[PDB]
């Protein structure tokens, strides 16, 4: 053909920018799949899938990029992958047995999946350092030492219409079999997110009325009839939720325990989650 | 629950209220036989 | 019976956040500052302050100057009736200049009111291209949010002065007005022969609804998510937490890849300002070096052919 | 029949009527203003 | 091979069917029953794909399972007719539906809520609407859109000037605005938290307060780490479902051009002038 | 949580309200009646 | 019927009448000026 | 049949059947008004 | 009625007033440019 | 009337002003070159 | 040749085999029936 | 008239002027421009 | 004059300068090239 | 304020209306230079 953009008897100026960009698009690609090699990375080949019975890593494509240094507010250079967690990860001993000894067989637990953080139950390994605001006060911290938030963002809906803005202070819990596990005495806000993260409840009514336990709120459905249902766990499992080091803060792990044993209760909690539909 | 408000300052502010709607309504009728001796509004069975 | 974290039930409300201190050069912000519930369900309640500098100034005057100019123009039309005005809103527009007046200045009536409303818009979306880059370095932030903002500009240029410019008229932008622009954006479809043919249209597409995709992917997942607190995006990236891991290998095991808590912000940023780069360059071949885009496929061999179903017209003025 | 408001909220009941009922009664009143018999402004024949 | 910290999620349970007997991973792909389904679903359909591929052209771009003629109404049509395309849909919808149905087995494993599967639920509606609800409600399977990476785009186009302007249809402005502004949204998404990880070299890894004093600098509002992600899947399956509406009312509800659509707007009583 | 003296003092509030508006509304039927009847004969209007 | 504001916040009830007695003096306004016969700056005969 | 309180909360019942009852009459008295022989405001003739 | 400075915040309603009223001026305004009979500027006969 | 700056802020009222008169003087300047008569810039005769 | 079973588990072969045998036999069944020689049930002639 | 500057802060009023005599000379400019008798540019006819 | 620099940043306002010339004169030499009179590459003649 | 002292502010004045000075007089030039060229200021006649 002919005409402004002509190459030659059959390119063309805009089918060559295509082709341009075609390799530019490639270039992203493996550049954002390099971006995504580092969490998990080097593949760990374990010797069952590998018909020498070695383990192994691999590296996959593209492989993955040199490790980044996030520098950190107070003062910490770190590296990702980072290495105390890949370190954690390869040397625990799982408290599972595979169902059968080839590759992709599921591990079934073999003591109780909840408190051996085996899969839905499972937690990472975190720092055990409180997180702290930009300006160095408790990120996590519950309403009675971050005393300038109160319950309620809207007084006059809190007054006039608390189903919508409601205070779950002095609210009774109960799990997924409907038993009541106690009474909601505090809740914890995160300084930075503006939100609230746990709501703290005691023993009451399955143990030491005196005990403190934490209740993630994305597992808790505040009701309109001022009870708290938890679906992820039996009343009588809120005992083994795990308990914070210090009774005032909790660390990145400890969020990690808590909401972590949270979420092994949607398939341990009761027998038969487990099991299909059909 | 309930508006914080004395009940005798409930009964001043419906008082008001009841008078100020009045009064409302009442330059709302005034405007209103203006505006049918300018032009009605309800036609008759032929139209207007 | 769970909860589904689409809405925010146990809300806390604190003292205004006034922000994270700027440099002792920076304008001082407002002072308006308040809280909504209704926002506070879908995520943070705080509304306001807000700041306001050099940039932000004269972007807001030289936008108002446009809008002014616009809405004016738009008024005149209809003979200065608001009512009028309601009923024809969407229809009404400052009309680009005719095509006999090429790249020149034209009359403020027959398209210079357009070419003063693009040139102080074109400023103000420039000055808050500015705005957005100071505010992130400002806070000590990469300037990612502008460069993506500048990658929106740059369609925006391309539409409305770059290839208009290449073009040699006026005439070729778009006015301002609701359905008028998509009237332009049909006829412009129509006279070079059916931009779906064009293929950084169709790349621009699949950029777009792919961060349709994109975003629909990660805030389920990040919902999905919530119960290990993964909306907490900056602490997983520093601080892989289970919600990462779980993020992540729910992706593996589905489609057999996955992102990490940061990567998926490198998708998702990419996908979008690829989107509006591919359409700019798509918008500038076009008129420029291709003439029909249907002729264009049909010369690489892109377009389908169909069999016989009618008799085929015949151009009489053939 | 006072029971009612043991059941239902009386405070957001009221509001939800007036809300509702200005709703329909503009509903009607265009729809009215919309027929040709009962246009109390266009005047058409009856 | 397993990233390093996979090997303890990989438990058994979650499955809606199959129970053990699919319950394991290929690789990197969790199986379960309706992995299996979804492979068997997938390569019954493009193997059918190319097949009718073979018998036209192999240009990747030309290739075209068309619909049978709207003459055809609902009734099954010959395999070279649409009949082969009438196939390809109820396995693309299978392996849509089995995609979803182990995405949710998957969810239910890690612990995860169904955000994943129900926010696909909505493309898989979009889908349906296009090729088994609106070809319904009209009366004929001929009038879903063809199964070619270029015929599809021509089905695109006279399906839009069946209308003679599909700018105006009022769903479709809206769901152009969410698509739009969803990924507006990812940009400032995606821009955002690359800028607080990746800050200037030489800066400390910020802080949501760093996020939020952003938005409120640039406009005025920040709807926060939470916001965003409810916001990001709001705008987009509001994209897709309008995408539905914008579709399913192009024909079975409105026969007419778009624009006219919009003559109750111009005839309201208060701002007639007339 | 709604005691019966506070639900008795809303339903005389709902019973004086009710009363206004229906007995208008009916006023308000019979006056377009006696205008333009809206029910058509075999016939028409 | 003084117990009505026992109940609803005055100036909430004060804001929604005063909120809706402008939309609707405008509406009314407006549908007036829409018509030929009350159009009273559109100077048309009857 | 009063059991059926027991198990049914009676304001999630009344909001539903209002809200079916509100619904179902408005979609029945727009189909009357589609109509020729049951459209009331348009008077049509039989 | 000063009492309605203790029902009504002052500086919000002194504040909303002015808005209000430039909108207003400024629709009425508009709409006599649009008529015939009172568009100043444009010098038709009354 | 004086208390009127015990109300306010002295710099948001008169920040508020000229930004009104700015937009007002510019929205009369544009309105007159709209009309014939009023185009000083176009130099129509009378 | 047994020992492929020392390296596959016989329950995913026997999954795989039995997807590709189920696969397979639809597209050949299918593929007959796009041919006008091979439909068995349109029943053309040779 | 220095005490403007107690009410006013000079250094925003500075920047300020100066961006908006930006705006508005940009403005005037091209204005001018768009006129037959005064783009200087084009130099039509006086 | 000099107390400007305590007032403002002369990286900021050298940077503002600069930025402000780039696009008039940008703008103006653009403004050039359009008309037929001062367009020097275009070889137009007087 | 900005952190300059009154001799750092009075040392940056100098140089700006030094480079201000030198600037707006080679653009003066060009605009004699331009000027010599086409002039832009038309009579009542035009061009
Ligand atoms: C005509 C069409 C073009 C018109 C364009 C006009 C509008 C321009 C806007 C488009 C760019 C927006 C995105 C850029 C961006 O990522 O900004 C973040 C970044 C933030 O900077 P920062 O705050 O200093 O970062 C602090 C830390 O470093 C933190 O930084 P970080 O670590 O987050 O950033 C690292 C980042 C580095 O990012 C960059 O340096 C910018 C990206 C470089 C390429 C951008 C070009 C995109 C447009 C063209 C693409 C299509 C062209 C195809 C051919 C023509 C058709 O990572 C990348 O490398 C991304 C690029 C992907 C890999 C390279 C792929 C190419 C291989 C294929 C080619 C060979 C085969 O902004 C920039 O670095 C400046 C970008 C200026 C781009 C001008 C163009
Ligand atoms: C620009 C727009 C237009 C273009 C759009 C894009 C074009 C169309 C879409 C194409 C994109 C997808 C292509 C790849 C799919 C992903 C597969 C994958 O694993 O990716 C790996 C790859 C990275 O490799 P890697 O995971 O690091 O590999 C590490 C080792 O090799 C890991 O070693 P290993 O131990 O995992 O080795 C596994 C090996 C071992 O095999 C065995 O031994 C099996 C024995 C069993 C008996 O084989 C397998 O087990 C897996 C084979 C497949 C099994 C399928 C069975 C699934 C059952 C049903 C589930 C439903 C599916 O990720 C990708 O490159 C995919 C993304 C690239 C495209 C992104 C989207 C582009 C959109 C542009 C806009
Ligand atoms: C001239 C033609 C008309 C027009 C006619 C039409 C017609 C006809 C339609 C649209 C539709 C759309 N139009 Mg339109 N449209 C026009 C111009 C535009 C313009 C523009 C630039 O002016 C824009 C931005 C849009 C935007 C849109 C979207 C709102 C919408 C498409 C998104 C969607 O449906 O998602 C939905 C996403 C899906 C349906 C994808 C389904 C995903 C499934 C579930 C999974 C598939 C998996 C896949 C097989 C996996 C591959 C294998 C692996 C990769 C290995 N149109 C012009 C004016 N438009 C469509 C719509 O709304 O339908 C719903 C539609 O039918
Ligand atoms: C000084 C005192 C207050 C006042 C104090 C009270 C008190 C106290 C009460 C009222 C109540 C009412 N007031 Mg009042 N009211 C005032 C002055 C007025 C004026 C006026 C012009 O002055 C009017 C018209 C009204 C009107 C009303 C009615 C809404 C209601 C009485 C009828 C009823 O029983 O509703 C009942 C009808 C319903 C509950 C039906 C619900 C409406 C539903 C939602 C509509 C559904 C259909 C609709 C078509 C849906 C639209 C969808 C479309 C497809 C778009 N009030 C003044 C301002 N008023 C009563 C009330 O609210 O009852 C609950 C009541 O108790
Ligand atoms: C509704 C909001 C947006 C959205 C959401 C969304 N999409 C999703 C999800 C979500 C939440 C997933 O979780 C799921 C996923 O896991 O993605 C990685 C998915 C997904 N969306 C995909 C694609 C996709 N989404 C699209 C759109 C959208 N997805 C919306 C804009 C489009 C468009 C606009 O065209 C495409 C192409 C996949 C990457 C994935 C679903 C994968 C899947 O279902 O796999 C099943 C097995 C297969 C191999 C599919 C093919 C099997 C068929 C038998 C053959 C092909 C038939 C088909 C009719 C051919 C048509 C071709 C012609 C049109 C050219
Ligand atoms: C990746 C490409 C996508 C994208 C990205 C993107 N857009 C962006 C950004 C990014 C990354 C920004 O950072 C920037 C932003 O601010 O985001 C919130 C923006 C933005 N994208 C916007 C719009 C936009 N983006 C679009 C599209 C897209 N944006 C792409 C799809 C579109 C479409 C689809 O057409 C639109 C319309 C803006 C909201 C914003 C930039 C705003 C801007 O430039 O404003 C300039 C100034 C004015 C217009 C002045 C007038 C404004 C007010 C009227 C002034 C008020 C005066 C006074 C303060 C008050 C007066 C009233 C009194 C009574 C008080
Ligand atoms: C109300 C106050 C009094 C009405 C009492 C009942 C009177 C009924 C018979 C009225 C006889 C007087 C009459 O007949 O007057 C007629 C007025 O409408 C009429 O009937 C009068 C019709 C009145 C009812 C119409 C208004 C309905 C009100 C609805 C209320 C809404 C809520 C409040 C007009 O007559 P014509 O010569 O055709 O006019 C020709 C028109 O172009 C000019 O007017
Ligand atoms: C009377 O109204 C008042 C005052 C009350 C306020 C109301 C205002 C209203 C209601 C305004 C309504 C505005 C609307 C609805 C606007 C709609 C706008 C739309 C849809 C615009 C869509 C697209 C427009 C585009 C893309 C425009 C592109 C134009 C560009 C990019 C122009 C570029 C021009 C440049 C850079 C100028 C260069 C000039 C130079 C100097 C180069 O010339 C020599
Ligand atoms: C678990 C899922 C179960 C499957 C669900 C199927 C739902 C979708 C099908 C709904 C019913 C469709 O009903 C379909 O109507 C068409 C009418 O055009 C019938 O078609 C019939 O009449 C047409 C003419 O009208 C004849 O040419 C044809 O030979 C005859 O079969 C089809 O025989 C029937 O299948
Ligand atoms: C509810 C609407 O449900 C839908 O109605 C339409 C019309 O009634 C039916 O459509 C049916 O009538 C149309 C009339 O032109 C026929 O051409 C079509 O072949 C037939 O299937 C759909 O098959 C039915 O699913
Ligand atoms: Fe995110
Ligand atoms: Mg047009």
């Amino acid at each position: 053909m002919e005409g402004t953009g002509a190459l030659t008897d059959y390119m063309n100026v805009a089918q060559m920018t295509l082709y341009a960009f075609w390799l530019f698009l490639a270039g992203l690609i493996v550049y954002l799949r390099m971006e995504d090699k580092r969490e998990g990375y080097p593949l760990q080949a374990e010797a069952n899938e590998n018909c020498n019975r070695t383990p192994e890593k691999k590296l996959g494509f593209p492989a993955p990029p040199s490790p980044k240094v996030f520098k950190l507010a107070d003062g910490r250079s770190i590296q990702v992958p980072r290495a105390e967690k890949t370190d954690y990860e390869l040397n625990t001993q799982l408290r599972a047995e595979p169902t059968a000894p080839w590759d992709g067989a599921p591990l079934e637990p073999t003591g109780n999946p909840m408190v051996d953080g085996l899969g839905p139950a499972a937690w990472a390994k975190r720092e055990d350092e409180p997180e702290v605001t930009h300006g160095g006060k408790q990120k996590i911290c519950p309403l009675r030492v971050a005393t300038e938030f109160e319950v309620g963002m809207s007084r006059d809906v809190a007054r006039f219409w608390p189903e919508i803005d409601p205070d779950p202070r002095g609210y009774q819990v109960l799990g997924c079999d409907g038993k009541v596990a106690g009474k909601i005495v505090d809740i914890w806000v995160d300084r930075g997110e503006l939100r609230p993260m746990y709501l703290e409840m005691d023993l009451s009514g399955v143990g030491s009325s005196g005990d403190r336990v934490l209740l993630p709120i994305n597992f808790a459905r505040v009701g309109y009839d001022s009870k708290v249902r938890v679906n992820a766990i039996t009343g009588q499992q809120f005992t083994d939720v795990p308990r914070l080091r210090e009774a005032d803060r909790i660390s990145p792990q400890e969020e990690d325990f808590i909401t972590g044993y949270f979420g092994g209760g949607v398939l341990y909690a009761v027998p038969g989650r487990t099991e299909p539909f059909l | 629950s309930l508006t914080g408000l004395s009940d005798e300052e409930a009964k001043e502010f419906h008082s008001i209220f009841m008078q100020s709607f009045l009064i409302f309504t009442a330059v709302a009728v005034v405007a209103h036989f203006l505006a049918w001796a300018w032009r009605p509004w309800i036609p008759g069975a032929e139209g207007y | 019976a769970e909860y589904q974290n689409i809405f925010t039930r146990v809300q806390v409300r604190g003292p205004t956040d006034p922000g994270v201190e700027l440099p002792a050069a920076d304008w001082p912000r407002t002072k308006g500052a308040t809280h909504s519930w209704l926002l506070g369900k879908i995520g943070d309640a705080q509304v306001g302050p807000i700041y306001l500098g050099t940039t932000g100034v004269m972007s807001i005057l030289f936008g108002i100057v446009s809008i002014v100019i616009i809405g004016m123009n738009m008024l005149a039309s209809v003979d200065w009736s608001p009512l009028e005005f309601i009923r024809q809103f969407f229809w009404v527009a400052l009309e680009p200049p005719p095509p006999e007046y090429g790249l020149s200045l034209p009359p403020l009536n027959d398209g210079g009111w357009w070419l003063i409303a693009g040139f102080t818009l074109t400023l103000s979306v420039l000055l808050w291209f500015a705005r957005t880059y100071n505010r992130a370095r400002a806070l000590g932030l990469g300037t990612h949010v502008a460069w993506a903002f500048a990658a929106a500009i740059f369609l925006f240029l391309a539409i409305g002065f770059i290839w208009p410019v290449l073009m040699g008229s006026w005439a070729k932008s778009v006015p301002f007005g609701i359905f008028p622009h998509l009237d332009w954006t049909t006829a412009f479809s129509l006279r070079y022969g059916n931009l779906y043919y064009n293929p950084f249209h169709m790349l621009s597409i699949v950029f777009l609804f792919g961060s349709a995709l994109l975003f629909a992917m990660h805030g389920a997942t990040i919902l999905a998510a919530g119960r290990y607190n993964a909306e907490r995006e900056i602490e997983q990236i520093t601080d892989r937490g289970t919600a990462a891991e779980r993020s992540a290998l729910f992706w593996r095991w589905t489609m057999g890849f996955n992102a990490t808590m940061e990567s998926i912000h490198r998708w998702g940023y990419w996908f979008a300002i690829l989107c509006v780069i591919t359409g700019g360059i798509g918008i500038l071949l076009t008129g420029t070096v291709v003439e029909n885009w249907y002729l264009w496929g049909v010369h690489h061999g892109i377009a389908p052919e169909y069999p016989e179903f009618f008799t085929p017209a015949v151009d009489p003025a053939a | 029949m006072w029971r009612m408001w043991k059941i239902l909220d009386y405070r957001r009941t009221v509001v939800l009527a007036h809300v509702g009922m200005a709703v329909l009664a503009l509903l009607i009143h265009f729809i009215l203003l919309s027929t040709e018999n009962f246009n109390w402004l266009q005047g058409n024949p009856y | 091979a397993m990233l390093d910290f996979e090997k303890k999620y990989r438990v058994r349970g979650g499955t809606l069917l199959g129970g053990d007997l699919f319950d394991f991973w290929i690789g990197p792909f969790y199986v379960g029953i309706f992995g299996v389904l979804t492979a068997i679903f997938a390569v019954l359909g493009t193997v059918l794909i190319i097949y009718g591929a073979s018998q036209d052209t192999f240009n990747l771009w030309q290739i075209s399972i068309a619909p049978p003629d709207l003459s055809y109404g609902l009734a099954l049509a010959p395999m070279m007719e649409g009949g082969l395309w009438q196939i390809i849909t109820v396995c693309a919808l299978g392996a849509f539906i089995t995609w979803a149905l182990r995405q949710a087995e998957i969810s239910k494993k890690l612990g995860m809520g169904y955000h994943v599967p129900v926010a696909f639920a909505v493309a898989i509606l979009a889908y349906a609407t296009l090729v088994v609800f609106r070809p319904l409600l009209m009366g004929a399977w001929g009038h879903g859109f063809p199964y070619g990476i270029l015929s599809h785009l021509d089905w695109v186009s006279n399906v839009g000037y069946q209308y003679l302007h599909f700018h105006y249809n009022p769903a479709h402005m809206l769901a152009v605005t969410f698509f739009f502004t969803t990924t507006l949204a990812l940009a400032l998404h995606g821009g955002l938290i690359l800028s607080v990880t990746n800050p200037k070299k030489g800066e400390p890894v910020k802080t949501a307060e760093h996020e939020n004093t952003f938005f409120r600098d640039v406009i005025g509002y920040s709807i926060g780490s939470l916001g965003i992600h409810r916001l990001g899947l709001f705008l987009a399956l509001n994209a897709g479902f309008w995408s539905a509406v914008c579709i399913i009312i192009s024909g079975p509800f409105w026969t007419r051009g778009w624009p006219e659509w919009w003559n109750w707007w111009l005839n309201v009583p208060i701002w007639s002038w007339g | 949580n709604v005691s019966d003296e506070e639900a008795k003092e809303f339903h005389a509030m709902f019973s004086q309200a009710f009363t206004v508006y229906i007995g208008v509304a009916v006023v308000a039927h019979i006056l377009a009646w006696a205008w333009r009847p809206w029910i058509p004969g075999d016939e028409g209007f | 019927m003084w117990r009505l504001w026992k109940l609803y916040d005055p100036r909430r009830v004060l804001i929604g009448i005063f909120s809706w007695l402008a939309v609707l003096a405008l509406v009314i306004h407006f549908i007036l000026l829409s018509t030929d016969r009350f159009n009273w700056v559109g100077g048309a005969a009857v």
